[PDB]
């Protein structure tokens, strides 16, 4: 079944933040090992480094000192038995 | 029918996108000549970026080359090759 | 090694074109809303009619609903439905 | 052979009018029983009714009191041999 806590893969779900600050793509998974992918659209592909972008299965990915590359529109990506799934997000700053 | 929130948006994101551009604007000197056509198709930024604070902007150019005619008033009329400048890749920054 | 006069002349003539217009100027009404996307692809009269006195205007028309987001600050954020208005016939015509 | 006294394939050939005033599509054809078509760009064909539009293999295509429908592209096509031949004139209202 499902890879992700909560999906949103029709309507984006909103995420207020604020440039500078930290911002939460919440896209948590069912189990700790399950791996996830962060793309920015038009076409980037956020990867985390441990530092500015961290992953936590638990919370989703934690961008701290969220750029203008990190307004817009975020899909997390998870495989899970041959299945691809993607739950979207859209930031709003202010 | 109505357009899925996701196609209107991918869609509508700031990008290049055929633009039909006035020669006079871009050539705002030669305004002795008549051009043929008046304007020309060009791909430019476009597009929103979603965020008062973001602009779409053109992060790669080129130039293309293209057969204008211009006439002159009353003495005669050539066929021109005019440049025009071309946005390949654009990008939402902050204005 | 450049774009033949008849090629930019076709491809530049007045018609319907895929133009990325701002919701507000469509519904200068609602700015109390946050509309996302801020802008949407409607097909709209471009190009050039080539001659001062002509103006590439619309001569069938038709509405076009899409799915857009309204973020009314501090405050809900649904998908509205909205209607848009687009060109079908492009003419060129005496302004 | 080629219908065509004059062949303008490439680049139309100017053609300085004045709108209510006549108008004269040169396109001429070696022959009274060529039968040739007036297109305008992009969907039109001018139609000779006898009356503002009338056709003279000697001459060409002779608009009398000449609208805006016809500033523009226009193109003189004829097909001899099973072959498709057009000379393209381009209305300038000064």
């Amino acid at each position: 079944g499902r890879p992700f806590v909560e999906m949103y893969s029709e309507i984006p779900e909103i995420i207020h933040m604020t440039e500078g600050r930290e911002l939460v793509i919440p896209c948590r998974v069912t189990s700790p090992n399950i791996t996830v992918t962060l793309k920015k659209f038009p076409l980037d592909t956020l990867i985390p480094d441990g530092k500015r972008i961290i992953w936590d299965s638990r919370k989703g990915f934690i961008i701290s000192n969220a750029t203008y590359k990190e307004i817009g529109l975020l899909t997390c990506e998870a495989t899970v038995n041959g299945h691809l799934y993607k739950t979207n997000y859209l930031t709003h700053r202010q | 029918e109505v357009v899925k929130f996701m196609d209107v948006y991918q869609r509508s994101y700031c990008h290049p996108i055929e633009t039909l551009v006035d020669i006079f604007q871009e050539y705002p000197d030669e305004i002795e000549y008549i051009f043929k056509p008046s304007c020309v198709p060009l791909m430019r930024c476009g597009g929103c970026c979603n965020d008062e604070g973001l602009e779409c902007v053109p992060t790669e150019e080129s130039n293309i080359t293209m057969q204008i005619m211009r006439i002159k008033p009353h003495q005669g009329q050539h066929i021109g090759e005019m440049s025009f400048l071309q946005h390949n890749k654009c990008e939402c920054r902050p204005k």
